[PDB]
RNA sequence: ACGGACCAAGGAGUCUAACACGUGCGCGAGUCGGGGGCUACGAAAGCCGCCGUGGCGCAAUGAAGGUGAAGGCCGGCGGCGCGCCGCCGGCCGAGGUGGGAUCCCGAGGCCUUCCAGUCCGCCGAGGGCGCACCACCGGCCCGUCUCGCCCGCCGCGCCGG
RNA sequence: CCCCGGCGCGCCGGGCCCGGGUCUUCCCGGAGUCGGGUUGCUUGGGAAUGCAGCCCAAAGCGGGUGGUAAACUCCAUCUAA
RNA sequence: UCAGUAACGGCGAGUGAACAGGGAAGAGCCCAGCGCCGAAUCCCCGCCCCGCGGCGGGGCGCGGGAAAUGUGGCGUACGGA
């Protein structure tokens, strides 16, 4: 029975809820117990990041998103392939790769082939075993300066470029925004018909011809 | 005249570049493999044809192509594995017929 | 703090501030929503229009980030750029308008709402209102399209 | 008419979610770390801002494709029959009427021995800017209906305004 | 003061004779399965989301998906049994 | 968080996700097929050495079986030989 005036409601309480309520005090818990997980792992890979290996400059799908930049799933076997590390490498070098990525855009595979001869610089590789080092190998000045990096390795920054302040031209002044806008409107909208009409005058002509 | 890159249109998005990479090796599944050829044709000329596919013939060869169509159509569900079966069994029925003639 | 409810003042009394003759029985018109049609007709009538019925087409998977569409006016289109530019832009004396990219601060389409002040733009955003555009032509100043 | 021998103890509008209204506090076109991360009581507290993603609010409307919230005046030119429409340069540039708490101006006077006579206050005839709010008249955006005239071209059209 | 596990060092017995780039020549896929009709249950899934029973029953520049059933046409994206 | 939203429902009562974004975590792979290698493979029993309270490693057996109706190595959609 409602009242006089009120926003009507639809309570999902018909169902058993009372049987599985989820509380939520084992979030401090929780807390603890994903801080000694992190700080064990930290503890157990010593010179080697605690976040990870790196994850790419990623542009987001789905046209509310496309302009913020994310951190992905790992690098693209074509990428790999212009920097010039091989796949099974990078895994072992702490380097994200997966094979389902491709590569439609030249700029965003310029980037990551750019972060990735950023971070084989950065690397500091440590010798299988210390007595023999190898060829591609750290200095033994490196060995020492060598450390952990809190946080995420290489954090990814969504970074704008700094526009000067410019002289309008008589065309940018002439130019027509909204008029431009329904234009192409209407001709995303009647793209199909007005070829359609233009192949029945074709008919029309032939048929007039013959 | 200026050409803004619009949001919306015929030729809308943001202006990128394209490049030509090799394709992924998952997309040829399905390719028709001479081998694959051999083993298909060579189970074709061993096992027969089916019976369904004898009447799909048999109506080919008293020239009912509708009725054929309509008939691989209910055997075998949808119009395009219908219109591919009909393509194959012309195609059998003009090598039988060429096979015959000479 | 029970303390401060209304249980505390209602010791003693009987009816418990439901009432003598009519007692306060457990669902006495029924639960939630009930009778809407039938014998709470008149309160959804005089309290809840239009609510019995369908309109309009069934949009089977919708999408609200192709939904997506934030708009910012003109009259708070000098918020989302610092205040030096439009002292660098008032001070200047050959004409260097600046570059307000909406896309940027966040929006996609500006609406022409209020009063914009008399210096040029360049207006970079991904939708126009005619509105808008006619305030920045009328005031001086371009409005540039992007994807 | 029903319940009731008597006495002691227990005993009945609680809790969660959602919404509405009122009040208190903080910030304010912003607000909020609720999820995550870092540093006995402490499972607390403090911190994060390139962790404000995200919710709500700042823009509504249409079923949807979509669209999307003041104008006036002067000069020049083109068209049509001093008047109207269209295109460029400067100015005024955010509606009005009535009721409106408060504020502003001050015709005059506020007494000790008569006149002349400066400053601080104080009250007020009458006239104003008018807070909020109310009632109305206007104006703008959106869907729909009617009457007609013009503008634009990367694609002259069953185009767009 | 005992017991246990782990990080390392030194020795012995073994397995293993292991990579990358360029060019040429070959090869490449899961069948009563997919899918279609019908029925029953289920789902927010609505000309049938998923599963199951019966009947039909595949193909290889093929097949599945692209939230309205269908025909034509280009595309996008995966490789089911 | 999307979101009590799209959607379902005598469209009544009521029911009701998914994508994406921010995080915790993050790890990838192996066969059949297709093919190359004298079955190059596996199990059990006899003897010797080590160790034997998770019955394992090596050598010696014209010892017994499994397996060509296919065991092992290279190799699996990220191409492979
Ligand atoms: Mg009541
Ligand atoms: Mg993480
Ligand atoms: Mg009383
Ligand atoms: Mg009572
Ligand atoms: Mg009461
Ligand atoms: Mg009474
Ligand atoms: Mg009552
Ligand atoms: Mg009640
Ligand atoms: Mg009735
Ligand atoms: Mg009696
Ligand atoms: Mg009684
Ligand atoms: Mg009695
Ligand atoms: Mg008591
Ligand atoms: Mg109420
Ligand atoms: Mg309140
Ligand atoms: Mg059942
Ligand atoms: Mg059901
Ligand atoms: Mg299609
Ligand atoms: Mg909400
Ligand atoms: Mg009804
Ligand atoms: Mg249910
Ligand atoms: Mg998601
Ligand atoms: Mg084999
Ligand atoms: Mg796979």
């Amino acid at each position: 029975a409602p009242s006089r005036n009120g926003m009507i409601l639809k309570p999902h309480f018909h169902k058993d809820w009372q049987r599985r309520v989820a509380t939520w005090f084992n979030q401090p818990a929780r807390k603890i117990r994903r801080r000694k997980a992190r700080q064990a792992r930290a503890r157990r890979i010593a010179p080697r990041p605690a976040a990870g290996p790196i994850r790419p400059i990623v542009r987001c799908p789905t046209v509310r998103y496309h302009t913020k930049v994310r951190a992905g799933r790992g690098f693209s076997l074509e990428e790999l392939r212009v920097a010039g590390i091989h796949k099974k490498v990078a895994r072992t070098i702490g380097i994200s790769v997966d094979p389902r990525r491709r590569n439609k855009s030249t700029e965003s595979l310029q980037a990551n082939v750019q972060r990735l001869k950023e971070y084989r610089s950065k690397l500091v590789l440590f010798p299988r075993k210390p007595s023999a080092p190898k060829k591609g190998d750290s200095s033994a000045e490196e060995l020492k300066l060598a450390t952990q990096l809190t946080g995420p390795v290489m954090p990814i920054r969504n970074v704008f470029k700094k526009e000067k302040a410019r002289v309008i031209t008589e065309e940018e002044k002439n130019f027509k925004a909204f008029a431009s806008l329904r234009m192409a409107r209407a001709n995303a909208r009647l793209f199909g018909i007005r070829a359609k009409r233009a192949k029945e005058a074709a008919e029309q002509d032939v048929e007039k011809k013959k | 005249a200026l050409r803004y890159p619009m949001a919306v249109g015929l030729n809308k998005g943001h202006k990128v570049t394209k490049n030509v990479s090799k394709p992924r090796h998952s997309r040829r599944r399905g390719r028709l493999t001479k081998h694959t050829k051999f083993v298909r044709d060579m189970i074709r000329e061993v096992c027969g044809f089916a019976p369904y596919e004898r009447r799909a013939m048999e109506l080919l060869k008293v020239s009912k192509d509708k009725r054929a169509l309509k008939f691989i159509k209910k055997r075998v569900g949808t119009h395009i594995r219908a219109k591919r079966k009909r393509e194959e069994l012309s195609s059998v029925l003009a090598a039988m017929r060429k096979a015959a003639a000479k | 703090p029970s303390r401060l409810r209304k249980t505390r003042k209602l010791r003693g009394h009987v009816s418990h501030g439901h009432g003598r003759i009519g007692k306060h029985r457990k669902h006495p018109g029924g639960r939630g929503n009930a009778g809407g049609m039938h014998h709470h007709r008149i309160n959804f009538d005089k309290y809840h229009p239009g609510y019995f019925g369908k309109v309009g087409m069934r949009h089977y998977h919708l999408k609200r980030n192709q939904s997506f569409c934030p708009t910012v006016n003109l009259d708070k289109l000098w918020t989302l750029v610092s205040e030096q530019t439009r002292v660098n832009a008032a001070k200047n004396k050959t004409g260097a308008a600046p570059i307000i990219d909406v896309v940027r601060s966040g929006y996609y389409k500006v609406l022409g709402k209020g009063k914009l002040p008399k210096q040029p733009v360049i207006v970079k955003a991904k939708f126009f209102s005619r509105r808008a555009e006619e305030k920045i032509k009328g005031v001086g100043g371009a409005c540039v399209l992007v994807a």
